[PDB]
C-alpha cells in the first residue's frame, strides 16, 4: 500500500497459521574559469573545478592573490564573503561556504570578495525561504502594490498563532506536528474487513532494540482491532517481562514504569502511533489487513523520539476613518458609466479582420444587467473609442463581489475574442474602484469560443507587451466604500417590516407564509438536484418567496443564493442575515460554495465556517487540491480561506507538505504567482524545521530537472546506451550525489531516501525519457517494508489530469468501501511539480497485459493466444491462492470498470491496463479526462473506455467456454450494477469536486459543460431503475449482448 | 404543426440546448421537454448574453402556461405570443422578447444536397480542416506561451547583465581608490603590472556590455515574431469559429431526416 506496492499475501490466515546551471548552458563544464573580483580592486581568474565548495575556491583565491600586485591591502581570507549576481537577476551573498560553484545558479562565472554587512547574518539565511518558492524575498519587498503589502503583514497573526499550538504541550504537540497520526475517517471497521479478524482480532509483531543493536526483537501479539497504542505497548512490555524470577504484582509494577517511555512507531517508514486511536483507524493497520499482512511495529523511546525534534523557533520578520469618515455607496444618486479609451497592442490583419470593438459586461458569477458594447469606431488601424459606457444597474444595487469583464472583438457575424480582461469594481478596503486604469489583457484560451470569460482571473495580466486597455472609472467627489453589516442589518429589518404589509402579489410573491402548502415540498426536492441541473425561474422565484423555510433544509442553500437577485441590495442585504446563522452545512456540500459561482465574500466566509467545524485533517488532506485550486476564486489576497487552510498546514506537517508542492507546482503560471509566491512565503517562514527538509526536495527537484532537460535536447539521436552512460556519469558527480542522496520523498515524506542505486537506475523507453529512480531506504528496519524504495520523475507531461484522475478513483474506492462493497481500485501516487514535472509512484510487481502476453505465447508468431493472462496467472496462484487471486482480479477489474466509464477516460487497451501477481488489475496513463477528444464531434457519445475483450472474461469465469454465461460473471454485472450506483449517489460531490477544478489551465476543464459529461454518465435527469438499465444498455452494446 | 413548430426539439436533455445555444446572443429561444413529469411539462430556454434562462412551460387543463396566465390553449399558441412582447410583464427583470428564433433548421444552407451521403461527404471534408485548423491553432497557441517565457528570461538576463556591470565599474573604481594611493612611490615596475590588470578589468566591460547589446536586439526578433504569432492565431480564431460553427449544422440537417447516430463517426 505505497507500504507494500499494494501486493496481497494469499494465504495469510488469522484464524489459522538553456539556463540551468549557468545562464545559456545547462550543465558547467567540468573546468571553468572565474573572475575573482578583489575587495582591492584586482581581478584574479582562477581554474575551478566545477563543483568546488566556495571553501576551497576561497582559500585557492587568497593564495593566488598574494602573486598580485596590491596583497597587503587584504584582510584576512576569514573576514570575507562571496557575492555575485544569480539567474534570476539579483547580488546574492554567499553564506553557506560548502555549497559547490555549480549549485549558485550564477549567470555569469565571477564571484565578488566582500566583507559581510547587513550585519544581520540570521536574517539574510532568509535566501532558504526564497530558494524554496523559487524566486527572492527581495522581490517581494519591492512590489509597491499595498494589498500585497498588507497580506505579508496581516497574515503573520496566522503564523503566531499556528505556532503558539505547536508549543503547547511540547514536546507532544510537536512531535504530533511532526508526525501526525495517519488515520481513517471513522472508527467503525467495514464488514468486510472486520471478517478478515476472527472475531475481531490481529496478531501483530512488536519488535525492539536494546545494544548495539544488530539484534533486535519479536513479540508477537493478538489484541483486539481496537485497542489503543498504549494497551499495545503494555501487552509488548508485558510479554518481554514475564520471567521465572518476576512476580505477578512485581511484573505489573515495571510495566507501569515503563509503559509510557515508549511510542510505536511503523518500522521501514516514518510513521508513529501518537495518539488514542483504534488499531484499526491507523491506515497502516487497516493496510496490513486487506493485505494478508501481519503489521509490524517498533517500540520507540519517547525520548530517542524527541531527540530528532529540532527547535522550530520563530521570528517575526523585519517587516514588523480614511477620507474623515467617507462615504457610503448606498448614497450615490446614480446609474454606472465606464469610460473605454483605447487599446495600444492590437495585432490583426487589417485584411483578414474588418472591425474591433470593446465587449462589456457587469457580473457576479454569472451576469447583473443588459450586456453592452461600444460602436465598431477605428477598428484595427490605431484603436481609439472615446466612449462612457452606459449600464442599467444603480450603482446603490452593486454587490460586494462585483466584476467588470471586458474583451476586445472583431467583426455577417465575424464575432470573436480577441483578448479578455476583468476587473473588480471594489478593492481589498470595500473601496468603489474611481479613476483611470490601465488593464493589460490575456489571451482567449484553448476552449473558450464565447465572446467574454468572467470565469478568468481578476487583475491586470502581468506581461507588459500585451493588450493592454485604458478605461475611466466615475469620481463622485469622495471615495465611496462598501455599507457596514450593521447597516445592511438594518435595511434587510426595514425590507422585511416592508413586505409583511403589502396585498397585490407577483411572480417573487415573498403570499401564504403563516402555513406551508404541503406539497410544496417541491423544496425537499429542489434540494437533492446536482449543482449542475440548472435551475428555472419560476423555481428561483419559489426558493426566494420560502427562504425562511429554507433554513429547515439548510443544505437547500446553494440553490437558494443562485434565486437572490444580486442586483438587488434588497435582496441581497436579506440574503446577509440569512446566511448569517444559516445551519452550518457537510463540507462536502459547503465546498460548492467555494467555487466560481459564488464570490461573495459572506457566502465564502459561511464555507469556511462549515469546513471549520466539520472538516478533519484526514478530509481535508483528500480534498487539498480542491482547496487550493479554489484560492483563485477568491477576490483579494487577504481572505478567511487562506487564513483557514495557512491555519492548517502550519498546525500538520503533512497537510503542510502538500500545501506547500501544490503552491509551488502552480508558481509559473502567471495568473496564480503572485498570490502563491506570498502565500508560501508565509508558509516557509513559519513551518519551522520542515523548510529545511523541503529545501532538499528543491533541491533535488532541480538537479532531475536540468538533467533530463539535457537529455531531451542534445541527448537524442544518441542510443539508448550512450543515453545511459551520461546518464550515469552525471549521477556520479558528487553535486548530484549530494542533491540527490538524503532526503524525503516528495510523493510521500514519511519515505526517506537517501543512498542511490545506480544500477537500477534507467531512462525509461518513452519518448519523454522519463528517469526510472531507486533510492536505498535508511530507516533501521527497511527489510521489515521495503528495501529499496523507486520512484519515476517524468519531465514533459502535464501530470494534473493524471493526478486528478487518481484522486477521483481513491475517492470512489471509499464511497465504496466504507459502504462495505469490496472493489479494489490502485490509485498510485502521483505529484506534479512544476510546469510538466512530476513524480510517479512505481508499483512492483505489475505487468502491462501486452506483456503478459509477449512472454507466455508460442514460437512462430500469428495470432494471440486469448487463454494466456489466464495461463499467466494460474501460473503465480496455484492452489487455493488461485480462487482468491480471481477474486482480486474479478473486483479490481469491476471497480476500474465502472469508474472508467463514469470519467469517460482515454480508451483501454493493451498496455493501459495492468496486472499484478496477486491478480490485482489496474489502468495507467489515463489520457484525457471527459472525453475531451470529443472537442471534435463527440455529441453523445458516451463511450467505454473499458471494453472486457475475451482474456478478461475468461479470467472471470475461471476457465470456462462462453463466459457470458457463468455464476461468476452475474456475481461481477452485480458489482458493476451495485457500484456505478453507489457513485450515483454522490454525484454531487463529484460534480463539486470538477467545479473546483474549473481554475487550473486545464484543457479538459474549462466551462461547466466541459462537465457536464458526468451527469450524462451517471444518468442524473433520470429515475434510479432507469440509470441501471442505460447503464446495462451501455455495457451491452459496447461488449454485443451479456448485459440484461 | 406542434412536431415541426421550428423551435422545437423534444426530447434533447438540458445539454444539448446551452451546447445549441452556445455563443449566438441577446433574446434568443428555443423549447424543450421537460425531464421529469414529477417536475413540469416543457422548458422554454432563453438567452442572455452567456447566461441561459430557463422558463416552465405547465400543461393543465388543456390550457399551458408559465403561471396563472393559464389562458393559452397551446404550446404552439404561448411562444408566438412572446416572440412579438417582452416577459417582463410575466416577472419583472425579463426585459428581453424571443425575437431570434434561431431553430432554423439549418437547410439555409448545407448546399441543399438532398443526398444524405453527399451532405455526409462534406461533414467529413469540414471536420478534417476543423481539426487541422485545431492543431495549427495549438501549434501557435504553444510557440506564444514559449516566446511569452523566453522574453522573459531575456528581460531578467539584460538586468542581471546591468547589475554584472555595475559590479565591474564599481570594480574599477575601487581599484582607481587604492591604485593611484601607491602610483605615488618612485618602482614603475609594479606600476606597470598595476596597468595590466586595470587594462584586462576594461576590455572585459566591452565585452560585457558586447554580450547585453547583442541580446537587446535579440529581444526585438523575439518580440517581433511574438507579434506575429499573435497576429496569426487571432486571424484562426474566426475562421476556426465558423467551420466548427458549420460543421454543427451539417450534423444537424442529417440527424434531422434520419438519426443513424452511429453511423456518424466514420465521417469523425
Amino acid at each position: 500500500m505505497s507500504y507494500y506496492h499494494h501486493h496481497h499475501h494469499h494465504d495469510y490466515d488469522i484464524p489459522t497459521t538553456s539556463s540551468g546551471e549557468l545562464w545559456g548552458i545547462h550543465l558547467m563544464p567540468p573546468r571553468i574559469l572565474v573572475e575573482c573580483l578583489l575587495p582591492n580592486g584586482m581581478i584574479v581568474t582562477l581554474e575551478c573545478l566545477r563543483e568546488a565548495t566556495l571553501i576551497t575556491i576561497k582559500h585557492e583565491l587568497f593564495k593566488e592573490a598574494r602573486k598580485y600586485p596590491l596583497h597587503q591591502l587584504l584582510q584576512d581570507e576569514s573576514s570575507y564573503i562571496f557575492v555575485s549576481v544569480t539567474q534570476e537577476a539579483e547580488r546574492e551573498e554567499f553564506f553557506d561556504e560548502t555549497r559547490r560553484l555549480c549549485d549558485l545558479r550564477l549567470f555569469q562565472p565571477f564571484l565578488k570578495v566582500i566583507e559581510p554587512v547587513g550585519n544581520r547574518e540570521e536574517k539574510i539565511l532568509n535566501r532558504e525561504i526564497g530558494f524554496a518558492i523559487g524566486m527572492p524575498v527581495c522581490e517581494f519587498d519591492m512590489v509597491k502594490d499595498p494589498e500585497v503589502q498588507d497580506f505579508r503583514r496581516n497574515i503573520l497573526n496566522v503564523c503566531k498563532e499556528a505556532v503558539d499550538l505547536r508549543d503547547l504541550n511540547s514536546p507532544h504537540s510537536r512531535a504530533m506536528y511532526v508526525y501526525p497520526p495517519n488515520v481513517e475517517s471513522s472508527p467503525e471497521l467495514p464488514k468486510h474487513i472486520y471478517n478478515k479478524l476472527d472475531k475481531g482480532q490481529i496478531i501483530v509483531v512488536i519488535w525492539v532494540i536494546v545494544s548495539p543493536n544488530n539484534d533486535k526483537q519479536k513479540y508477537t501479539l493478538k489484541i483486539n482491532h481496537d485497542c489503543v497504542p498504549e494497551q499495545v505497548i503494555a501487552e509488548a512490555i508485558r510479554k518481554k517481562t514475564r520471567s521465572m524470577l518476576l512476580s505477578s504484582e512485581q511484573l505489573k509494577l515495571c510495566v507501569l514504569e515503563y509503559q509510557g517511555k515508549y511510542i510505536l512507531k511503523v518500522c521501514g517508514c516514518d510513521e508513529y502511533f501518537l495518539e488514542k486511536y483504534p488499531l484499526s483507524q491507523y491506515k497502516y493497520i487497516r493496510s496490513c489487513i486487506m493485505l494478508g499482512r501481519m503489521p509490524n511495529l517498533m517500540l520507540m523511546a519517547k525520548e530517542s523520539l524527541y531527540s530528532q525534534l529540532p527547535m522550530d523557533c520563530f521570528t517575526m520578520p523585519s517587516y514588523s476613518n480614511g477620507e474623515t469618515s467617507t462615504k457610503s455607496l448606498w448614497v450615490i444618486n446614480s446609474a454606472l458609466r465606464i469610460k473605454i479609451l483605447c487599446a495600444t497592442y492590437v495585432n490583426v490583419n487589417i485584411r483578414d479582420i474588418d472591425k474591433i470593438y470593446v465587449r462589456t459586461g457587469i457580473y457576479h458569477g454569472g451576469e447583473p444587467l443588459c450586456d453592452n458594447v461600444n460602436t465598431q469606431r477605428v477598428p484595427c488601424s490605431n484603436p481609439r473609442w472615446n466612449e462612457w459606457l452606459n449600464y442599467d444597474i444603480y450603482i446603490p444595487d452593486l454587490p460586494r463581489a462585483a466584476r467588470l469583464c471586458l474583451s476586445i472583438c472583431s467583426v455577417k457575424e465575424e464575432h470573436c475574442p480577441l483578448a479578455w480582461g476583468n476587473i473588480n469594481l471594489f478593492d481589498y478596503t470595500d473601496t468603489l474602484v474611481s479613476g483611470k486604469m490601465a488593464l493589460n489583457l490575456w489571451p482567449v484560451p484553448h476552449g473558450l469560443e464565447d465572446l467574454l470569460n468572467p470565469i478568468g482571473v481578476t487583475g491586470s495580466n502581468p506581461n507588459k507587451e500585451t493588450p493592454c486597455l485604458e478605461l475611466e472609472f466615475d469620481w463622485f467627489s469622495s471615495v465611496v466604500k462598501f455599507p457596514d453589516m450593521s447597516v445592511i442589518e438594518e435595511h434587510a429589518n426595514w425590507s422585511v417590516s416592508r413586505e409583511a404589509g403589502f396585498s397585490y402579489s407577483h411572480a417573487g410573491l415573498s403570499r401564504d407564509n403563516e402555513l406551508r402548502e404541503n406539497d410544496k415540498e417541491q423544496l425537499k426536492a429542489i434540494s437533492t438536484r446536482d449543482p449542475l441541473s440548472e435551475i428555472t425561474e419560476q423555481e428561483k422565484d419559489f426558493l426566494w418567496s420560502h427562504r425562511h423555510y429554507c433554513v429547515t433544509i439548510p443544505e437547500i442553500l446553494p440553490k437558494l443564493l443562485l434565486s437572490v437577485k444580486w442586483n438587488s441590495r434588497d435582496e441581497v442585504a436579506q440574503m446577509y442575515c440569512l446566511v448569517k446563522d444559516w445551519p452550518p452545512i457537510k463540507p462536502e456540500q459547503a465546498m460548492e460554495l467555494l467555487d466560481c459561482n459564488y464570490p461573495d465574500p459572506m457566502v465564502r466566509g459561511f464555507a469556511v465556517r462549515c469546513l471549520e467545524k466539520y472538516l478533519t485533517d484526514d478530509k481535508l488532506s483528500q480534498y487539498l487540491i480542491q482547496l487550493v485550486q479554489v484560492l483563485k476564486y477568491e477576490q483579494y489576497l487577504d481572505n478567511l480561506l487562506v487564513r483557514f487552510l495557512l491555519k492548517k498546514a502550519l498546525t500538520n506537517q503533512r497537510i503542510g507538505h502538500f500545501f506547500f508542492w501544490h503552491l509551488k507546482s502552480e508558481m509559473h503560471n502567471k495568473t496564480v504567482s503572485q498570490r502563491f509566491g506570498l502565500l508560501l512565503e508565509s508558509y516557509c517562514r513559519a513551518c519551522g524545521m520542515y523548510l529545511k527538509h523541503l529545501n532538499r526536495q528543491v533541491e533535488a527537484m532541480e538537479k532531475l530537472i536540468n538533467l533530463t532537460d539535457i537529455l531531451k535536447q542534445e541527448k537524442k539521436d544518441e542510443t539508448q546506451k550512450v543515453q545511459m552512460k551520461f546518464l550515469v556519469e552525471q549521477m556520479r558527480r558528487p553535486d548530484f550525489m549530494d542533491a540527490l542522496q538524503g532526503f524525503l520523498s516528495p510523493l510521500n515524506p514519511a519515505h526517506q531516501l537517501g543512498n542511490l542505486r545506480l544500477e537500477e537506475c534507467r531512462i525509461m523507453s518513452s519518448a519523454k525519457r522519463p528517469l526510472w529512480l531507486n533510492w536505498e531506504n535508511p530507516d533501521i528496519m527497511s527489510e521489515l517494508l521495503f528495501q529499496n524504495n523507486e520512484i519515476i520523475f517524468k519531465n514533459g507531461d502535464d501530470l494534473r489530469q493524471d493526478m486528478l484522475t487518481l484522486q477521483i478513483i481513491r475517492i470512489m474506492e471509499n464511497i465504496w468501501q466504507n459502504q462495505g462493497l469490496d472493489l479494489r481500485m490502485l490509485p498510485y501516487g502521483c505529484l506534479s511539480i512544476g510546469d510538466c514535472v512530476g513524480l510517479i509512484e512505481v508499483v512492483r510487481n505489475s505487468h502491462t497485459i501486452m506483456q503478459i502476453q509477449c512472454k507466455g505465447g508460442l514460437k512462430g508468431a500469428l495470432q494471440f493466444n486469448s487463454h494466456t493472462l489466464h495461463q499467466w496467472l494460474k501460473d503465480k496462484n496455484k492452489g487455493e491462492i488461485y480462487d482468491a487471486a480471481i477474486d482480486l482480479f474479478t473486483r479490481s477489474c469491476a471497480g476500474y470498470c465502472v469508474a472508467t466509464f463514469i470519467l469517460g477516460i482515454g480508451d483501454r487497451h493493451n498496455s493501459n491496463i495492468m496486472v499484478k501477481d496477486d491478480g490485482q488489475l489496474f489502468h495507467i496513463d489515463f489520457g484525457h479526462f471527459l472525453d475531451h477528444k470529443k472537442k471534435k464531434f463527440g455529441y453523445k457519445r458516451e463511450r467505454v473506455p473499458f471494453v472486457l475483450t475475451q482474456d478478461f472474461l475468461i479470467v472471470i469465469s475461471k476457465g470456462a467456454q462462453e463466459c457470458t454465461k457463468t455464476r461468476e460473471f452475474e456475481r461481477f454485472q452485480e458489482m458493476c450494477y451495485k457500484a456505478y450506483l453507489a457513485i450515483r449517489q454522490h454525484a454531487n460531490l463529484f460534480i463539486n469536486l470538477f467545479s473546483m477544478m474549473l481554475g487550473s489551465g486545464m484543457p479538459e476543464l474549462q466551462s461547466f459543460d466541459d462537465i457536464a459529461y458526468i451527469r450524462k454518465t451517471l444518468a442524473l435527469d433520470k429515475t434510479e431503475q432507469e440509470a441501471l438499465e442505460y447503464f446495462m444498455k451501455q455495457m451491452n452494446d459496447a461488449h454485443h449482448g451479456g448485459w440484461t | 404543426s406542434l412536431q415541426d413548430a421550428e423551435w422545437y426539439w423534444g426530447d434533447i436533455s438540458r445539454e444539448e440546448v446551452n451546447e445549441k445555444l452556445r455563443d449566438t446572443a441577446d433574446g434568443t429561444f428555443l423549447v424543450r421537454d421537460a425531464s421529469t413529469k414529477m417536475h413540469g411539462d416543457y422548458t422554454l430556454t432563453l438567452r442572455k448574453g452567456g447566461n441561459n434562462k430557463l422558463i416552465k412551460i405547465f400543461h393543465r387543463d388543456g390550457k399551458y402556461g408559465f403561471s396563472d396566465p393559464l389562458t393559452f390553449s397551446s404550446v404552439v399558441e404561448l411562444i408566438n405570443h412572446y416572440r412579438n412582447e417582452s416577459l417582463a410583464q410575466y416577472n419583472p427583470k425579463l426585459d428581453v422578447k424571443l425575437l431570434y428564433p434561431v431553430s432554423k433548421y439549418q437547410q439555409d444552407q448545407v448546399v441543399k444536397e438532398d443526398n444524405i451521403e453527399a451532405v455526409g461527404k462534406k461533414l467529413h471534408e469540414y471536420n478534417t480542416q476543423f481539426q487541422e485548423k485545431s492543431r495549427e491553432y495549438d501549434r501557435l497557441y504553444e510557440e506564444y506561451t514559449r516566446t511569452s517565457q523566453e522574453i522573459q528570461m531575456k528581460r531578467t538576463a539584460i538586468e542581471a547583465f546591468n547589475e554584472t556591470i555595475k559590479i565591474f565599474e564599481e570594480q574599477c573604481q575601487t581599484q582607481e581608490r587604492y591604485s593611484k594611493e601607491y602610483i605615488e612611490k618612485f618602482n614603475e615596475k609594479e606600476i606597470q603590472r598595476i596597468m595590466h590588470n586595470y587594462d584586462k578589468l576594461k576590455s572585459r566591460i566591452s565585452e560585457i556590455i558586447d554580450s547585453r547589446r547583442r541580446l537587446e536586439e535579440d529581444l526585438k526578433k523575439q518580440a517581433a515574431e511574438y507579434r506575429e504569432i499573435d497576429k496569426r492565431m487571432n486571424s484562426i480564431k474566426p475562421d476556426l469559429i465558423q467551420l466548427r460553427k458549420t460543421r454543427d449544422q451539417y450534423l444537424m440537417w442529417l440527424t434531422q431526416k434520419g438519426v443513424r447516430q452511429k453511423k456518424l463517426n466514420e465521417w469523425l
